[PDB]
Order: structure tokens, then C-alpha cells, then sequence
């Protein structure tokens, strides 16, 4: 039937999940490496050994074991992103959406999930294929992949804690799909992988990484990239991470196995409440366990890789949302709150700024508050919380992608940019919240046609041509279809650095995305931290 | 008193704590992050901010 | 008779000169030295040995050997500011208009002329003082003192060329007001000293230095300040650019009594000539012979002064224009021009910030480059004409000016700040420079109640009450007039930083005067410097 | 042909250079002053910058 597929490594069977007034085919929990447990905890993946008989693809796989964040206990804002399946260490699988009837050979997606690393699940409702491989006839995968210390505690030198471990998840996902995609009706050829947060940083590190190169055609990288200042860290730095959760858990650190061993005796509860004692200084937007520049997944120095070109050389479609710092001030910059207007005093700006900052030396400060201050208003709460909402954003997600889109165009095969300013109307978020970090996913995904959910006319049509220009991409190359229709987006270029919004209203074409303050980041600041 | 209950790997339930306290322990410095709620009163240090309270009820939010 | 006034230098006589409707008393040309000529050349003034008879004061005196800017051969916004009176090296002289009938006891006003310490002249019809001497009615004096190398060669050791011997000739002039003035119907208790430009300055050094302090009761700056980067020099500095122009004339330069004697030798022609030679670097508003900080007239640095408090301490009625560095992009500075609209382009405007601020480094000029850029339209060339304007007028003129204000006002007994942004109906020079550096002094003066020069209603009104707030402001140490009129000019503290507009619209009181611009000059580009 | 004539102690005059050139020395690095006008085309150096011109009239601007 169609809801039986032979795969490589076994025969897999489905369901027909319906997708508003037609249904799809769905592959939900296809297992594409052997359970990271037992002593296979921290160490590199193994390919899921071929199964007899039927697998059942029917309901949703098991989430990775990670931290819940009741922030805001029962506030569907928050909750919404914690794992909503079971945790377990036993979490490596992916979900395939197959137009019905099964296409030929059609073009596919590749989801990558975010959670900075340290947390993620490829079964949320926002993360719903469905509407999307339903509504461009696409077929779409969205994977899974360790995070936190099961995924990233990085020893370099140990075999058994290698570190990029998370990576090598998904790119174990990635070769399934390239082997496997074809016997579900898509093109091995033309998978085009695409991920937010964290998970456009692994587009991107994929990007870099020479043993990714050849599993995808193109790609997408939202509100993420792989030079962000919280997406890597040394093997030095991991490493001192990595001792440092031992020590909390009284180990023996005499040497990585006496280190290994013991925290692989552990409940992965107990992993799960130390980790954060991982966070050596004092901050916001800055994670745990992270990827480490290996000189073996990353060859040399992301930067250097930029420069010199080595890099997979593609075409890209990436971009920001107008407010991603917003929701990163809620966990501890004073002042801030989600229940206020959060209007920041002049004090507890110069508090928060040095917090989102935290690698600046004093002067770097002095450059930071006279940068992001209206002096001659230096105590307005709007503008102190608002410039303090911009650090966040243009420092941690902002500038390192247009630092990246910069390099990597020199050598792409052609580049689009977009700027997510809509506010969602059903939003639950605090309205100086803005644009939140993550808050496109639902309309890349198709949300806002379910006329159950509550979006407006003129929003169902932003997520028409959000989803179109993403499908249109994976296909094309050009989000821009062709002697059909009139606007459009235009490809960004070194030169003119041309790139669009994206909200309800016409197709608006700006240039220099926050280039003032991304000169600053970019280019001014690291000057002066080296000078002094 | 109503209060909420939960791990670092559970979701925020809202058991009833009897005349005894709630507390909402976090990681003192920002990112002040919730790790754990319940009844109760745990000691601390530098780096847990345990946080009691006896009313009213969803007093540890 | 009126035109009778025995001085205790001699009896001098004057004439009637004719203000508007009535007519005034004036006494051009009192001598208050002895001709610095001769072996006079360089070192400190004399006092005018007492005459034998009736001196006649009633014609205007020798200007002092300057340089002539013929940059626009006629053109009257510049040939007003050449000495209109017959340069001489006996040209130590001083005016004064008194009030007919002759006062008892009134309000004394001491002019000191600026020119950059290079150039001025007392007898400007722009520095005429017969209308603001009879509008007000108080005696008016507006003085005369050395400029470039014959009033600030200065070889700090030696005794025939000190150094502020510029200044010491404003002093002796101070202290001949201060003895004879009583006999002209001026009040020796209540003189206040008021200067443009360099004598802006001047009056600043007059309030640092202790041998002049009890010589003046208030003060008035200008469009100048003390600390202003181009205003002074080392002992070290002012000594190279001595040597520099003796070589520049072929002296022998083994010792300073050989150097001094043969600049002594050379015609004042010769001196003129090759004084421009002595700019040791390639910029804008930065001059020759300049006071230096003798350790002497000037105790310690006027930093150290400032801090500590070591100055008089009465109350001082400052300000600046819109647009100060105007003028001074004129004289070399790339794609400007008094007869275009002068737009800059992207290249130029760097060329232009390289020259503005010849004493910043790379990444000083990096941060130069980065405050004043507009990097959304970094070729417009408005913005980059502006940008530039901006950074010639605040370096130069209005943060100094502010550093200088913070610093007094913590030691100050009252502070008042303006900011004149009135553009001359009248005006000569192009539209793009805006409202010009000593483009007030006519307002000060009064020259737009003369009919006669073509200057609106409402433009009479705007001198009249400039006249006003700088005669009771000399009289009473407040500009505001108690219990009458209603418009109340704010007292300046260092608290809510509050200051006035000066245009012909309403009273509009503003706080922080250019704020952000002054915290980079001030505060954070010091810092950066000494960092690297 | 009618040029500008002066020096740094004298205000500009426009006497009249006969068939020969009218010259406009300078300061050639900014501040680039004027430092004489008349008729002629004196030599220089990296400091001085004569600038020679035959025509039109008050060419020596
Ligand atoms: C597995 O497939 C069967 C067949 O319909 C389905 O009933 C069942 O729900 C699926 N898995 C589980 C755990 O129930
Ligand atoms: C000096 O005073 C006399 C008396 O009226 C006057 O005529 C003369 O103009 C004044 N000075 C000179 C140089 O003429
Ligand atoms: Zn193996
Ligand atoms: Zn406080
Ligand atoms: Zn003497
Ligand atoms: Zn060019």
C-alpha cells in the first residue's frame, strides 16, 4: 500500500493524519540510529540495526531527556516548548510527511530543532509537518538528535566523549534520509535541510562541516548561525564544563574514563539538575554543553573557514525576527518581567547590559551603554528596556548572522534575506515582547490555517507565501517562482545587501539589516577588546 | 495551601501542601532559572535562592 | 568738560560719536603700555609711561601685525574680520564709550577680541560698542593684545620671549580699567570680561589665572573655553614651534638669546610668512602660537585646575553657536566650498574626520568615523557634509565648552548656557554653513538696530534682548530681571543641565547640551586613547 | 589680464598682470592658505603650492 515503504533498513508503516480537508501520509518515530544508552551514552551514534518485520511509523517518537522550563508554570507561552512526549535516552528517531498520493520524486524538507543545545523535540505542534508537506506536495523531515550533556559533553581526547556527538545525530539522520528518502517519493537530490536557534546554527555547522557537505542540496538558517557567540565554545572550554558537572556530582576526575564512567552511572535526572552549575559566568543568552571546535567535524576556526571560503557552497535563504532578545530578559536582567511593562531604570540597564555582554571588558561596557543609551533621556524605561532588548538580539543572534551572510556570500551560489517583523495576533506573549525568538515557526509551518487556532485572513496569507517561498527555495534555489507573479524578493548581494520583511503588508524590500549597530559588533568592538 | 510541584524534568503539577510551606528553588544568578518547586524549605547556598512562601495559594510561581 | 577725563596715566580727551538717534562719549585709543616695539618684541608689556598733556582719544588705534585671510578676495563675510586699522607693532591700545551725560558709577563691559590667538582686532565694526555702551547704559572697553609670535613666541626659560605674553597685555589692560575707570563713570567693582572665539578663551584663562582674578568681577564666554584643543600648548610644543620658525628665517638656534635676538632682527613681514610653517601637523582649527601652560600664568594643567577648583569662583554667563565647524571645513578639507553646497562623499568625509581631530589614533578615528556615519546612507552627501560640520564644531568648540561648564559649575556661583541657533537674515555666507562661528557678535553689538544694515523687526528684538540678558547679566550676575517681564533663563546645573535657545521665537528652555556627542569627546574617546 | 595681487600682511588688490601669468600661492596641506597672488609663477616645494593661471580675468581666486 502507500503507507508501506521498504526502507534500507526495514519495512516501515504509517498513517493518514488528516491535514485540514485532505489527508497525508505520515512516518511518525523511524528509528535511524541504535539507542545512545547504556555505555553508548556521551560516544558517537551507531546506525539502527535492520529490523524484521513492519515498523510502526504511526505514533510520535520519544523526546530527549533535558531540562522543563516552569518559568511560568502552566503558561502556554512557555510550555509549549517543552517536550510534550516522554523523555528518554532512547530518542533518536525522525517523522516523515508524504503527500498522498506518494510523489514520485519530490523535493525534501529536513527539520532541525532548536533549545541552544541543551534542549529540543522534533514532535511539537509547532513543529507539525503536515500543512506544509501537504500544501507544497513536499515530502518533510523533521529529525531528532542528543542535546545537553547526553549530546554535548565534549572531552576532547576520550573516545568515549568526543563531543560534537549531537551533530553527528543529526547528520546520521541526514545520510538515512539521503539513502532512504527516495522509497517514500523524495529526491535525495533535492533535501534541503532548514532549522531555528540552535538548529540553524547545525544548518550552518553543517554548512562547515566537510562529512555534511554531500547529505543536502541547499539550505535555511532562522534566527540561528554557526558563528553565534552561544553556538560553540573551545575544547578547552567543554572540556572544563565537563569535569565541572563531575565535580557536582562528586566523580572521580583523575582521568576522562575515571570521569566518563561515572557520570555515565548516573540517572540522566541527576545530569539534568547540575547542569547548569556548567554556566561559568554570569548571563543571559549563554547555554551549557555546546558544540566544540574539534579540528575534526570543524576543521579549523568557524571564522577562518568564512575567510578562506572552506565551506559547502550553496544557496541559502537566512534571516532574523525583529525582537530576539525579548524573551531572554526574563530570567534574571533586572527590572524585566513578563506580568509589566518592564520599564528598565538607568541602573539596572547598566546591570543588564552587563550581563548580555558578558565577554566585554569595562571600556567594551562604556562602548556597549553609549552605544545602546539615548542620553538625552537616559532614564526612560521604554527606551532603557527597549536598548536593552536590542543588545541581546544584535550581540546573540542579529549581527552573527549578517557577520556569517557577509563571508559565506562571497562564496555562495546565491543568498536571500528576511526580516520577520509580524506580530502573531493570538499572541500570549507580553506586548514589549515584540517579535519573539522562535515566533515564525508557526507560520513556516502553516499554523495559521487551522481556522481552529484563531489567526487572522491577512495571516494565513503571510504563512502562504512564507511557505511557498520555502518550498519554492528548496526546489528553485530562488524563493521567486518564475514568470508567474509580480513581487520580488531580491537576492542578496555583498553590494547592495538587498533583503525583505516579512509581515502582513506589501512585499517591502530594505537594505543593510541593522548594519549601524552590527558594524559596532562586527566589526568596532572586537577592535577595541583586541586594542586594549 | 495550593502549591506547584515539580524537577528539573517534570512538569508543574499543583499539589496541595498542608499548613507546611512552598518553596521555588532557583539558580540564584541570572539566568535565575527555577529547578524545583514543592513543599518545603530547603537550606541553600550562593547558588540556590530557595524561595518560601505559606500564602497565598500559587505563592511559589 | 565730558569729553574731559583725567586718567592716572594722564588726562585724555574724546568725542561725541553719533548712536542712532542720540550720541555717546568715546575715548579711541587710550594707551595702556609702551609700544612693545624695539627690544620690546616678544618680551612682557610695560606700563604707558604717564603723559604731559591732553591726549587725543577720539580717533581709533593701530591694529596689531597679523595675517591677512584674502582666501576670498572680497568678499565681505571674510575682508569684515582683517584688520580694518593700519597694522603696527605699537598697536596696544584700548576704547571706550561712556554713557552721556557721564555716570556716577555703572556697569563696566571688557571686550576681548578673538582671532585664534593669530589675528583680532578691537576695532571691528562688529566689536563697535556705541550701541550697547548707550542701549544698556553702561561703560563699555573693548582692549588690544599681541597675537601670533609677537604676543606668543613663547621659549618657556627665558626672559625676553616667556610666553603668555598675549595675555599679559590683556592684564595690563584689565588693571589700567581697574584703577582709571572710575573716572569715565564706570564701576571698578562690577566689570565683566566677554570675549569671542580665542578671547573667549582668554576670559576662561583670566579666571584660571591668580594675578588676574581681582581684576574683574564676572565673566562671559563665547563660543570658546580654556581647555579647548586648540587654545594651548606645552612649554615643550610652544618652544619646538619657536625653533621651528627661526629656522624657518635662518636664525642661529645654538641658544634662545641667539634664536630671540635674530627673530627680533627680521621685519614683521618676515615673521607673517613663515608663520604657518609652525603647524606641525595637516588639519583643521588648530593654530600657531598659542598661550602655554608656564606653570606660572597657568599654576597647573587646566584640567588639574578644573578639578581641583583652583579658579575664580563667580558667576559666568557661556554659550555656542549651531554650527562652529563650519568656517573652519573651508581650508582644505575635501569637497568643501563656499560656492557649492558642498556634499561629501563617503571618501572625502573620512579624508575630512582625519584632519578634524589630528591627534586621534586609528581606532580613535574608527570611533570617530562610527558616531558620526549615518551607515544606512553612507555617500549621502548632506549627511556627510553635516557629520563633519558636527565634528569640527563639537571637538572644537562645543564639548570643550561643556567639559569646562561641568567642571566650573561644581565650584561655580551661578552658571548660565546658551545656544544661539538664529541664522542672519542678512547673511553673506553660504546656506549650508549654517549659523556661523562669531556669527553673534553682531547680536552682542547690537549692529541689528541699525536701519541701515537690512535686518528684520523681529532681529532688532533678538539683539535687544541678547543686549539686555549680557548688561544685567553684567550688572545684577543674573540675565533675568526680577520681578518683571516673565520669560525666566535658567539657572545651568550640573544636575538638570538646563540652558537656552537664542532665535527670534519664544523663550525654549532645553537641558544637555549635545549630550550624546559630548559624552564620546569628553568621557569615552579619553578613555579609549589612553587604553591604546 | 586682470588678477588679485597681495601678500600676508596686504588685502587683496587687482592690478594688472600684462601678458603674463597670475600665480596663487598656497599652503598646499590643510590649512591650505592663501599666502600671495600677483603676477608671475614662482617654484615651490611639498609646503607651497603656486598655482598659475593666464585667464580669464581674477583667475588667481
Ligand atoms: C502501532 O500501530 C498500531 C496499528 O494500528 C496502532 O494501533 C498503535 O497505536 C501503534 N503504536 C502504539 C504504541 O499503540
Ligand atoms: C586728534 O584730535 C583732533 C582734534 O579734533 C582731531 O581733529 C584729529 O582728527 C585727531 N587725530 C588725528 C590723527 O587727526
Ligand atoms: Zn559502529
Ligand atoms: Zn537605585
Ligand atoms: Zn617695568
Ligand atoms: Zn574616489
Amino acid at each position: 500500500s502507500e503507507l508501506l515503504v521498504n526502507t534500507k533498513s526495514g519495512k516501515v508503516m504509517g498513517t493518514r493524519v488528516p491535514v485540514l480537508s485532505s489527508h497525508i501520509s505520515a512516518f511518525l518515530g523511524i528509528p535511524f540510529a541504535e539507542p545512545p544508552v547504556g555505555n553508548m551514552r556521551f560516544r558517537r551514534p551507531e546506525p539502527k540495526k535492520p529490523w524484521s518485520g513492519v515498523w510502526n511509523a504511526s505514533t510520535y517518537p520519544n523526546n530527549c531527556q533535558q531540562y522543563v522550563d516552569e518559568q511560568f508554570p502552566g503558561f502556554s507561552g512557555s510550555e509549549m516548548w517543552n517536550p510534550n512526549r516522554e523523555m528518554s535516552e532512547d530518542c533518536l528517531y525522525l517523522n516523515i510527511w508524504v503527500p498522498s498520493p506518494r510523489p514520485k520524486s519530490t523535493t525534501v524538507m529536513v527539520w532541525i530543532y532548536g533549545g541552544g543545545f541543551y534542549s529540543g523535540s522534533s514532535t511539537l505542534d509547532v513543529y507539525n509537518g503536515k500543512y506544509l508537506a501537504y500544501t507544497e506536495e513536499v515530502v518533510l523531515v523533521s529529525l531528532s538528535y542528543r542535546v545537553g550533556a547526553f549530546g554535548f559533553l565534549a572531552l576532547h581526547g576520550s573516545q568515549e566523549a568526543p563531543g560534537n556527538v549531537g551533530l553527528l545525530d543529526q547528520r546520521m539522520a541526514l545520510q538515512w534520509v539521503h539513502d532512504n528518502i527516495q522509497f517514500f517519493g523524495g529526491d535525495p537530490k533535492t533535501v534541503t535541510i532548514f532549522g531555528e536557534s540552535a538548529g540553524g546554527a547545525s544548518v550552518g555547522m553543517h554548512i562547515l562541516s566537510p562529512g555534511s557537505r554531500d547529505l543536502f542540496r541547499r539550505a535555511i538558517l532562522q534566527s540561528g548561525s554557526p558563528n553565534c557567540p552561544w553556538a560553540s565554545v573551545s575544547v578547552a572550554e567543554g572540556r572544563r564544563r565537563a569535569v565541572e558537572l563531575g565535580r557536582n556530582l562528586n566523580c572521580n576526575l583523575n582521568s576522562d574514563e575515571e570521569l566518563i564512567h561515572c557520570l555515565r552511572e548516573k540517572k540522566p535526572q541527576e545530569l539534568i539538575d547540575v547542569e547548569w552549575n556548567v554556566l561559568p559566568f554570569d548571563s543571559i543568552f549563554r547555554f551549557s554543553f555546546v558544540p566544540v571546535i574539534d579540528g575534526e567535524f570543524f576543521p579549523t576556526s568557524l571564522e577562518s573557514m568564512l575567510n578562506s571560503g572552506n565551506f559547502k557552497k550553496t544557496q541559502i535563504l537566512l534571516g532574523v525576527n525583529k525582537d530576539e532578545g525579548s524573551f531572554f530578559l526574563l530570567y534574571g536582567a533586572p527590572g524585566f518581567s513578563k506580568d509589566s511593562e518592564s520599564k528598565i531604570s538607568r541602573e539596572d540597564f547598566m546591570s543588564g547590559v552587563k550581563l548580555s555582554v558578558p565577554h566585554a571588558n569595562d571600556l567594551g561596557l562604556d562602548a556597549v551603554t553609549l552605544q545602546y543609551t539615548d542620553w538625552m533621556d537616559d532614564n526612560n524605561g521604554i527606551k532603557n528596556r527597549d536598548g536593552l532588548d536590542d543588545i541581546v538580539g544584535d550581540h546573540n543572534v542579529i549581527c552573527p548572522l549578517m557577520h556569517f551572510v557577509n563571508k559565506y556570500t562571497k562564496f555562495g551560489n546565491g543568498t536571500y534575506l528576511y526580516f520577520f517583523n509580524h506580530r502573531a495576533s493570538n499572541l500570549v506573549w507580553p506586548e514589549w515582547m515584540g517579535v519573539i525568538h522562535g515566533y515564525e515557526i508557526e507560520f513556516v509551518f502553516g499554523l495559521p490555517l487551522v481556522k481552529e487556532l484563531n489567526y487572522t485572513a491577512e495571516e494565513e496569507a503571510l504563512s502562504r507565501r512564507i511557505m511557498h517561498y520555502w518550498a519554492t527555495f528548496a526546489k528553485t534555489g530562488n524563493p521567486n517562482e518564475p514568470h508567474s507573479q509580480e513581487s520580488k524578493w531580491p537576492l542578496f548581494t555583498t553590494k547592495e545587501q538587498k533583503f525583505i520583511d516579512l509581515n502582513t503588508e506589501p512585499m517591502k524590500v530594505h537594505q543593510r539589516l541593522r548594519v549601524q549597530m552590527c558594524v559596532f559588533w562586527n566589526q568596532f568592538l572586537p577592535k577595541l577588546l583586541n586594542a586594549t | 495551601t495550593m502549591c506547584y510541584s515539580h524537577t528539573t524534568t517534570s512538569r508543574a503539577i499543583l499539589t496541595n501542601c498542608g499548613e507546611n510551606s512552598c518553596y521555588r528553588k532557583s539558580r540564584r544568578h541570572p539566568p535565575k532559572m527555577v529547578l524545583g518547586r514543592g513543599c518545603g524549605c530547603p537550606p541553600g547556598d550562593d547558588n540556590l535562592e530557595v524561595k518560601c512562601c505559606t500564602s497565598p495559594d500559587k505563592c511559589n510561581y
